[PDB]
Parts: structure tokens; C-alpha cells; sequence
């Protein structure tokens, strides 16, 4: 019953910290990059306005 | 005789376009053609290869007469094709020409006068009509169009007038649609009945690499034909730096027929490529969230298959003696064998995959890293060096080799 | 009642800029009004006017105003606006942009002379569309249907196939059954292989003695676009509420149409709207949607398909903004989709028919139309937003009803949208093809269908 | 040497006829004297906002960011001032020095440079931080020139299959390293830890140099052997059999 448990909680944990490091490394950057873009399109629109 | 540059020289009719125009890269001649009387646009960020697809366009195609005009670029680069060209010769009827004889060059470079960038534009298209009205196939280069908006912006400007988008005049759009309506294939004036084209290709150079540009957004409105070229590419030294994701090309019907008849089993080849690179794109998503390991044996195929076309079919180096120019039948050549070599693994896989002994890509790598390192190095075989028959004979000998060694599974 | 007064000529020019001609010492000047230029090599050009102030005139000229000058150019005033030609002999001919012939045919004689502008309908005397078109294609017979006296765009981008979803609906239109259209055709800065393209399909479809076109191509001037859809308009005025024919209208890219009225009120230096556009762009707009439908008393119809591209794919861009505020829906088609080789790339989730809630159901098509169309339309809003799902979390996380929603989401694409340029499918089959899709689901999933619906119709 | 010197507190429209000056001198130096002249321009930067300062109080179109409707066009007639010409045994060769704004390569000073220059040398805040020196990273910089510059004759025979190689081990050294970030160590297969490897002692051995080391041509191909040969040749797919077995088993 604990090694049966183990090995099944040790899966679990490594695809949660791969999530983790995904929407830190991958997600948010993308988010923030996007986010960015649009600041600075809606000064050029201002502008030739 | 003398001709008004700002108007249309004359024709009986205009044509549609049937026949292919050959570029010698295996990228734009398998998955993006053009043809003879098209019009094409290559939009891409600074250092992307603009300037050498349309040099290498210029040096080997099958175009009887070039046209180039560079306007708003570098004096060093006029300077280049007067080096390059004069030395550089085709071959006619067992005797040796340079290019040269064949090619005239506008010139009005990017610390000329502004508004003689709208010149050189009329006056390269007027000499191209010229030489379409004697029968010729003929392509005309133009090595940024951007040049020539930026030119109608500052003088707009200075008549103090109402601007569009990004401060370009509101006439920016008929502009550019006049003048890639002087493309086309046709049956020229007067009566010895003949035929001739003009091709355009167009270089696009956005602000910032950013293809929601005016300049860009009216040219995609308009041209058949779209190579859409990636930085990330480029800085990887991935040439010709085409995205094959956003490039297309209207042409691929029309040319049916001329596949149907000269290189009757490529289409089903190109189709298969195409669905194999867009298969790995759905993957990489996955693969770069969820860390490789859960994929199917056929995906990782896909994806090691993807990885062999994107490495050793659609890159060229353009300064190296064999992939300068590469020929349809070394494209179709090496396509086959990479599409081959796809089906046979797939095949392999998906046929064992039932049993308790089964066969997986790992497996397939040990067993043949020697035909996985031949297939990459088909590429390196060179089409004047080497005969056509000795390149044939070497891609048949790699599909025996490989056909033996999925035998040996 | 005829001007039967002679013409003031005048070489009293005073500034050319763009499009612009500006005169002065004219006598009482009239709005709108067309005058007719001729240049010093004796070449002829058409324009109206567009501004009166005292002696001064603004003359917005039709074919450019390369070669003009202030000293030997001459203006004739006609006396009158633009009024054009009419007849039921304009079907099975070829014009220009400005309603000249293109075909080596003569000019028309005229059964009568109609202002391009039109007269407005009393509201009261317009009847609302209720008889349903069956275009053959599912993806619009099916959950966007149309009215005969509708107006309804399709909604494209660059590189689309938005001529050939067009082409097949004027070859497949008709009446459901449990009459044929004339075509009047408007090119607005086409190129010649998209010219070609349908006037090919017309001679090849053998309908060519049904159909009427005017053509402005790309190399065409830019300011007769401004005339096209209006002399394309008041020429189905005549044939659907003088002649009681049925018309369907076809109006190829408005996005050109509103890129001349921006160089022109770019020109006359005006007060710009959004993206450089006239302020007055929708009241514009709306001059050419609105003329469209049936009308009391009289056995005639006309249908209107606009067709715009827009610029960087953007449905919030004015062009296609306005044009929804004015119309009755839109189909949208999809670069996703054409990327995948589905064809029509016809996107259902903003596509809209604002007048098939009483063109459909019982007798009008068949009883579970309505019904049918709702659910299939739920299932593939949520089977996209479970593929935005599985797409970070991957496929392991997703329970059966999950792979229900993207089995069916891989069926409707393969089989309903899919559907071929020739193909035919009659509503009824696209219905039935509709239920062979809802098959995928257990009856307690399908909550917009009523019990008794489901009870005859689900399980045969 | 000869100094044209506009400080931060000197009048801001001096600095659109500086580098003119500056360019002047060495037309005369280059093409009626012969000499070989080196052109340093420092802060394209300073004078592309002077020249939007000046366009602003002018009231003229804008392009990006404010910038003035022509500045492709103004930065041409400089940076055009350069090269050779027929007949004359003199040259100019022109190194300007950019301030990109917020680290942005896509910001309208270098792009437009990027647009007219044969190419660009960039100094990364990344490798700068890393206390790595000089910080020039090889991915984003470029020379148009090079490659009829290098080979046989020029350099070394395989100098242009060495950089090109080069080139693809640091980027596919790059990806592993972006995709070790989300994996962990664990995850890597061993052809990834080759080009960890390389992309490690490829910053320490070829990048990292030192303000007076002054390497040639030949130590700078040798010290990329000696790299490169981390890999089996089989990887080394850029490089034709050729030049692998004449150069690689050293
Ligand atoms: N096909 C190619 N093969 C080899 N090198 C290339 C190729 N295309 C581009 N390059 C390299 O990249 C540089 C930039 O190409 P260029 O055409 O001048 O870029 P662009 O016009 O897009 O700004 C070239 O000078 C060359 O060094
Ligand atoms: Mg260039």
C-alpha cells in the first residue's frame, strides 16, 4: 500500500511542477509580450489622431 | 521609340498563366510556385534574404529577360550584381553566355533622391512591357516596394495632404494595385501573333518586422503569391527564411496540368509534406507544455520526419556550390525519398505495434543511423559536378538501401 | 419636360489636387450635378460636382485628372444629375464601371432614365422576407438561412476563396421545395483572373443571357467606384419593381468601394472618422445596403450579397463594423479553416442570418430545423472551448463527455462544413446530415431540443 | 586621430551637422588623399532624437514611436558615406554606435539602421549580468560582407562551415536550455547534454576574450575545432564530408 502509493504520488508531482514551470517560463512571458504590444499600438493610434 | 512610363503599353489579349517560373530554391519550386505573368510578394524583417532570393531569382530561372530595379537600397548591392553577373554564364547551344547579355538594372540607391524611387518603379516596368511586347518572358525585380510608399509619405507630407494609416497618402492602395496589375501573360500587339509575360516580385520591408504594415497589408490584398519570411529563421542561419506556416501560393491549380504531364508523381508528395508539417506544428504545442515523453511512436516519427524536411529539404545555402541552384528533379528526387522513408517507418510502427515484440523510432534510429545520416546528406550532391544521371542513380541506391534495411525489421 | 436650354461651357479651372477639379465664375452652380471635361489633346472626361459656394464649383472627376490643366481644359454643365439609362436588353450584356459597353454591343437605348441615387421606399409599404433560398450549402441553408429581400454579406480576408463560395451560390440558388434569379454583377477593383473567373462560370453554367456586369478592375480608375454599385443598384430597381423579376445582387469587394470614398474625402480635406474614413461612411453604406427587398403590390424581389475583405483579418475594422450595423447577419469565412483545406472555410460561430427565425420550421422547411440549428451551434461553441482546454492539459484529463464534444467537433468539420464546389445538398439533406451529427450524444446531453422533437426525429 | 566632440550639454541641433562634418573629413582623407579611414559615430541614438526634436517643431508627418516621416532616408545619406571606388586606393569604413531604447531591437533607431547597415555587431545586458566579456551575442548580430570576405585564399578554407555550424550548435544549445527551464535536468536526453555542453564552454573558450587579447583569424577557427569536435560528425550536419574529414580528426 506505501509503495503503491509512491510511485503513483511521485507521477503527480512532476506533472504539477511541470505546470508550474509552464505558466512561469511559457505562459505568463507570452501574456506580458501581448499585453506590451497593445500599450504601444494604442500610443501610435493616439498619434496620428 | 519613346513611351509615357506612367501608362500601360498595349496588348491584344491577357492570358491565364499555365507555366511554371522556376526559382532553383526547394522551398518557393515544391511548396509556395509562381509562373510565368504572376505577381509575388516577399514581405520579411531586415537580414531575412530578401535581397538573395530576388538575386538568386535573377541569376537562374527560366525567364528570357530581367528586369531589376533596385530603389531605396544599398549602392554595395548594385555593385555586387555588376560583379557577379558578368562572370556567370548559361549555356545555349553547346556555347557559354554571361547573364549579363540577358539583364538591365534601374538603380536609384537609399541616399539618391526620394522621390526617384517613384521613377525607377515606372521606368523597370516600361522596359519590362517593352520586352514582353517582343515575345519575351520576362521577370521584373523590385527590391522593396516600402521604399516607394515612404517616398509617396514624405512628399504627401510637404503638399501638406490628409493622411491614411501609418501617415501614407489615402491613394497609397491604387498605387500599388496599378501598378502589380501590369503583370500578366498575353498575345502581344501587332501581327507576327505572339506571346510573352512579365512576372513581379516585390520585396516588402515592414517597420519593426511587423506584417500588419500598410505597405504590406495592401500588397497581400493584391498578389497571388506570398513568401513570408521569419527572423527566427534567419538568425538560426535557416535560408531561404520562408515561413512555411503563413506563405501560400493561388497558383497551385493552374499548374495541375503541368505537373500531370512532366513530374507525374509529385503533387501526392507535396500534399504529404505539407500534412507532415502541419502535424508537427500541432505537436510542438504539446511537446513544449507537456515535456515529450507521452507521444505516440507515429508522432515521434512525425516530429523526427518534420525535423529531416525542415534541416535537409527546405534549407539552401546560396553560397555553396551545390545547393546554388538545385533542379526539379533533384527536388522531386529528394522529396520522394524523404516521404518514402516516412511511409516505410510509419509502416513499421504501425503494423507491430500489436505485438508483445514491437518496433518503435528508437528502434528505427539504432538500426539505421547510417541511412538517417544518407538521407541528410542528399542535399550535399552537386548538379553540375555530378551528372542527372548520377544523382538519380545515388537517390534510387539510398531507397534500396533503406528498403533493405526495413526488410532486416 | 426635356432642358431643352443650351449648355454653358467654361475654361474657368482654377486649381486641380487629386481627384479635385475646382472652377469659379459659374453661373447658379447645382449640387450634384454632372459635368463633362474635355482635355486639350481632345480627350473626354466625366465628373459631378460635389460643392457649390457662390461662383465656385468642386468637380470630382470620374477617370482622373492626369493631363488637365487651368487654361485650355473645358467644362460642359449639363444642367442636371446623373440620371442613367435603363432597360430589360441590359441582361446578357458587359459594361464598365461607369455603365458604358464593354462588350463590342452598342449603347443602351433606353426604356427609361432612373437616377443612380433612387427614391426611398415608404416603410409601410415594404413587405418583410419570409420565402427561404436554398444556396446548397449547408454550413448557410442549414444554420444561417436566407430570405429572398435580404441583405447578407460574406465577410473575407486576402488569400480566401471568398469568389468561388460566391460563384457557387449564384450556380445552386433557388427556392426550397417541399422561378429563377437574374444576377446583376458590381466588380469594384478586381483583378482580371477574378474578372475572368466569373464571367467564365456564367458562359460555362450557360446562364449568360440572365446576368448583367459592370466591371472597374484594379488598373480601372479609382473614382468610378464611387458609380458602381449604384448603377448596379438602380439597374435592379428597374428589373425587380418595373419588370417583377427576382434579382440576386452580387457587390465584390466593398472594402475598394470605401478605399475611393477615403481618397476623395482625404482630398476635400474633411474631418476624418475612424482609420482616415469619412464621418458620413455609414449613412453612405446604408444608401447601398438598403436597397434591397420586396415591396407591396408588386411580384418582384432583389437580394443583395455584398462581399468585403478585411484588412489584417479585423471584424472591428470600420468596413466590416458599419456593415453590420446595416445588414441582416454576415457569413464569416475563416482563414483556420482554409488553412485546413475545408472548404466552404465557412466559420458558423460569427456567422449570423438575422431574418431565418421565420423563414424555417414547419411547412416554411421542416419542423426540427430550428432546433436542430441551435444544438448543432452549442455543441460547437463548447467543443472549442474544450480543444482550448486540451490543448494546455492534454488529452489524459478530459472525461468521455469531452471526447464526445471533439469527436463531434472532427465529424461537423469532415461532413457538414466540408462540402466540394459543385455539390448540391437540398435542406433536407443538410438536416439529416445535421442528425447523423447529434447521433454522436446521448438524448439527456441535448438540452436546446425539445422532448418531442427528440422523441420523432432522433431515434431513425 | 581627428575628434568632432558634441557633450550633453552642448546645443542639440549641432548634432545633425556633426557626423556630416565628421564624414567630410573623411571623403577628403579617403578619396583625394588615399588614406584608409575608420569612422566612429557615437550615439546614432542622440542624433536620431535631435533629428526628432528638430521634426517635431517643424510639425512634420510622424512615423514609429514619433520619429520623423524620412529618418530611413536621413540615416541613409550617412551611413551611405562609406566604401570603395574605382581607381582610388583609399577607403572608409564606418562603425556607428547604437542606444537601443528599453533593450528593443524592434524600436525604429536600430530597425531602420538594421534596414541600411551590412549588418550589425549586439551587445547583450544578458551576458553583461553573466560578467561575460566583451558581451556580444552571435544570434541577433550579422555581416552582410563576410561571406565573400572568408575561404581559400581569403582566410582559411573552412571558415564559412565552421561559422555556419557554429551558429546552429549555439541556437539548438539555446533551445535546450529554454526547454530545460520547464523539464529539469532529469528529462534531458544525452544528444541534449551535448549541446548544454557546448553552449556552456562556447561562451567561456570563444566568446569570453578580455580587453587586450587579440586573437587571429587562424586561433579564433582553431579555438572553433576544438569546440565543435564535442559532437560525433554525424551532428555536424551543416559541414560537407570534405571538410569534416580533412579538418575534424586534429
Ligand atoms: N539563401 C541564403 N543563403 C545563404 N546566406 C543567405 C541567404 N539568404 C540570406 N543570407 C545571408 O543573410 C544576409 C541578409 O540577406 P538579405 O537578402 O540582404 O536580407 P534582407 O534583404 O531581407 O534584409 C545575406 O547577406 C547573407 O549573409
Ligand atoms: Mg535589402
Amino acid at each position: 500500500s506505501l509503495q503503491t502509493s509512491f510511485v503513483t504520488l511521485d507521477e503527480a508531482i512532476k506533472i504539477t511542477n511541470r505546470r508550474v514551470n509552464a505558466i512561469e517560463h511559457v505562459i505568463i512571458p507570452r501574456i506580458e509580450r501581448t499585453l506590451a504590444y497593445i500599450i504601444t499600438e494604442l500610443d501610435e493610434r493616439e498619434r496620428e489622431e | 521609340q519613346v513611351w509615357p512610363v506612367r501608362q500601360v503599353r498595349p496588348v491584344t489579349e491577357k492570358l491565364p498563366a499555365n507555366h511554371p517560373l522556376l526559382t532553383g530554391q526547394r522551398v518557393l519550386d515544391a511548396l509556395f510556385p509562381c509562373v510565368q505573368g504572376g505577381t509575388t510578394a516577399i514581405p520579411g524583417a531586415f537580414g531575412c534574404g530578401k535581397t538573395v532570393i530576388s538575386q538568386s531569382l535573377s541569376k537562374y530561372s527560366n525567364s528570357d529577360v530581367i528586369i531589376y530595379v533596385g530603389c531605396g537600397e544599398r549602392g554595395n548591392e548594385m555593385s555586387e550584381v555588376l560583379r557577379d553577373f558578368p562572370e556567370l554564364t548559361m549555356e545555349v547551344d553547346g556555347k557559354v553566355e554571361s547573364i549579363m547579355k540577358r539583364t538591365a538594372l534601374v538603380a536609384n540607391t537609399s541616399n539618391m533622391p526620394v522621390a526617384a524611387r517613384e521613377a525607377s518603379i515606372y521606368t523597370g516596368i516600361t522596359l519590362s512591357e517593352y520586352f514582353r511586347d517582343m515575345g519575351y518572358h520576362v521577370s521584373m525585380m523590385a527590391d522593396s516596394t516600402s521604399r516607394w510608399a515612404e517616398a509617396l509619405r514624405e512628399i504627401s507630407g510637404r503638399l501638406a495632404e490628409m493622411p491614411a494609416d501609418s501617415g501614407y497618402p489615402a491613394y497609397l492602395g491604387a498605387r500599388l494595385a496599378s501598378f502589380y496589375e501590369r503583370a500578366g501573360r498575353v498575345k502581344c500587339l501587332g501581327n507576327p501573333e505572339r506571346e510573352g509575360s512579365v512576372s513581379i516580385v516585390g520585396a516588402v520591408s515592414p517597420p519593426g518586422g511587423d506584417f500588419s504594415d500598410p505597405v504590406t497589408s495592401a500588397t497581400l490584398g493584391i498578389v497571388q503569391v506570398f513568401w513570408g519570411l521569419d527572423k527566427k529563421l534567419a538568425q538560426r542561419k535557416h535560408f531561404p527564411s520562408v515561413n512555411w506556416l503563413i506563405s501560400y501560393s493561388k497558383y497551385m491549380r493552374a499548374l495541375d496540368e503541368y505537373y500531370d504531364k512532366h513530374f507525374t508523381e509529385f503533387v501526392p508528395l507535396r500534399t504529404k509534406a505539407k500534412e507532415i508539417l502541419q502535424e508537427e506544428e500541432d505537436l510542438a504545442e504539446i511537446v513544449q507544455l507537456v515535456g515529450k515523453a507521452s507521444l505516440a511512436e507515429t508522432d515521434k516519427i512525425t516530429l523526427e520526419v518534420a525535423k529531416l524536411i525542415k534541416d535537409d529539404f527546405l534549407q539552401q545555402n546560396g553560397y555553396t556550390p551545390y545547393d546554388r541552384f538545385c533542379p526539379f528533379y533533384k527536388t522531386v528526387g529528394m522529396l520522394s525519398n524523404m516521404i518514402s522513408f516516412y511511409d516505410m517507418a510509419r509502416r513499421a510502427v504501425e503494423t507491430t505495434a500489436q505485438s508483445d515484440n514491437k518496433i518503435t523510432w528508437s528502434i528505427i534510429r539504432e538500426h539505421m543511423g547510417e541511412i538517417l545520416y544518407k538521407l541528410s546528406s542528399m542535399k550535399f550532391k552537386d548538379p553540375v559536378k555530378d551528372g542527372e544521371a548520377k544523382i538519380k542513380a545515388d537517390y534510387a541506391q539510398l531507397l534500396e538501401d533503406m528498403q533493405n534495411a526495413f526488410r532486416s525489421l | 419636360n426635356y432642358l431643352s436650354q443650351p449648355r454653358l461651357t467654361y475654361k474657368t479651372v482654377s486649381g486641380v489636387n487629386g481627384p479635385l477639379v475646382i472652377l469659379d465664375h459659374v453661373k447658379f452652380p447645382r449640387y450634384a450635378e454632372i459635368v463633362h471635361l474635355t482635355l486639350p489633346d481632345g480627350t473626354k472626361r466625366s465628373g459631378q460636382v460635389l460643392e457649390v459656394s457662390g461662383s465656385k464649383a468642386v468637380v470630382q472627376v470620374f477617370e482622373g485628372t492626369s493631363g488637365i490643366d487651368a487654361k485650355k481644359t473645358s467644362c460642359e454643365f449639363t444642367g442636371d444629375i446623373l440620371r442613367t439609362p435603363v432597360s430589360e436588353d441590359m441582361l446578357g450584356r458587359v459594361f464598365n464601371g461607369s455603365g458604358k459597353p464593354i462588350d463590342r454591343g452598342p449603347v443602351v437605348l433606353a426604356e427609361d432614365f432612373l437616377d443612380i441615387m433612387g427614391q426611398p421606399i415608404n416603410p409601410q409599404c415594404r413587405i418583410y422576407p419570409e420565402e427561404m433560398i436554398q444556396t446548397g450549402i449547408s454550413a448557410i441553408d442549414g444554420m444561417n438561412s436566407i430570405a429572398r429581400g435580404q441583405k447578407i454579406p460574406i465577410f473575407s480576408a486576402a488569400g480566401l476563396p471568398h469568389n468561388e463560395i460566391a460563384a457557387q451560390i449564384c450556380r445552386q440558388a433557388g427556392l426550397v421545395k417541399k422561378e429563377n434569379f437574374a444576377i446583376v454583377f458590381a466588380a469594384m477593383g478586381v483583378n482580371m483572373e477574378t474578372a475572368r473567373f466569373f464571367k467564365s462560370d456564367f458562359e460555362e453554367n450557360g446562364s449568360m443571357d440572365n446576368v448583367c456586369l459592370f466591371l472597374n478592375l484594379a488598373n480601372d480608375p479609382t473614382i468610378e467606384r464611387i458609380i458602381t454599385p449604384r448603377l448596379a443598384l438602380t439597374t435592379a430597381e428597374f428589373l425587380a419593381y418595373q419588370c417583377e423579376k427576382h434579382v440576386l445582387v452580387i457587390l465584390t469587394d466593398m472594402s475598394s468601394y470605401a478605399e475611393a470614398l477615403r481618397e476623395v474625402s482625404a482630398a476635400r480635406e474633411e474631418v476624418p472618422g475612424r482609420r482616415g474614413f469619412p464621418g458620413y461612411m455609414y449613412t453612405d453604406l446604408a444608401t447601398i445596403y438598403e436597397r434591397a427587398g420586396r415591396v407591396e403590390g408588386r411580384n418582384g424581389s432583389i437580394t443583395q450579397i455584398p462581399i468585403l475583405t478585411m484588412p489584417n483579418d479585423d471584424i472591428t475594422h470600420p468596413i466590416p463594423d458599419l456593415t453590420g450595423y446595416i445588414t441582416e447577419g454576415q457569413i464569416y469565412v475563416d482563414r483556420q479553416l482554409h488553412n485546413r483545406q475545408i472548404y466552404p472555410p465557412i466559420n458558423v460561430l460569427p456567422s449570423l442570418s438575422r431574418l431565418m427565425k421565420s423563414a424555417i420550421g414547419e411547412g416554411m422547411t421542416r419542423k426540427d430545423h430550428a432546433d436542430v440549428s441551435n444544438q448543432l451551434y452549442a455543441c460547437y461553441a463548447i467543443g472549442k472551448d474544450v480543444q482550448a482546454m486540451k490543448a494546455v492539459v492534454g488529452e489524459e484529463a478530459l472525461t468521455s463527455d469531452d471526447l464526445l464534444y471533439l469527436e463531434f467537433l472532427q465529424k461537423f468539420e469532415k461532413n457538414f462544413i466540408t462540402q466540394g464546389p459543385y455539390e448540391n445538398r437540398t435542406v433536407y439533406e443538410t438536416l439529416d446530415i445535421g442528425w447523423q451529427l447529434l447521433r454522436i450524444f446521448p438524448k439527456e446531453m441535448l438540452k436546446r431540443i425539445p422532448q418531442s422533437t427528440l422523441s420523432e426525429f432522433y431515434p431513425r
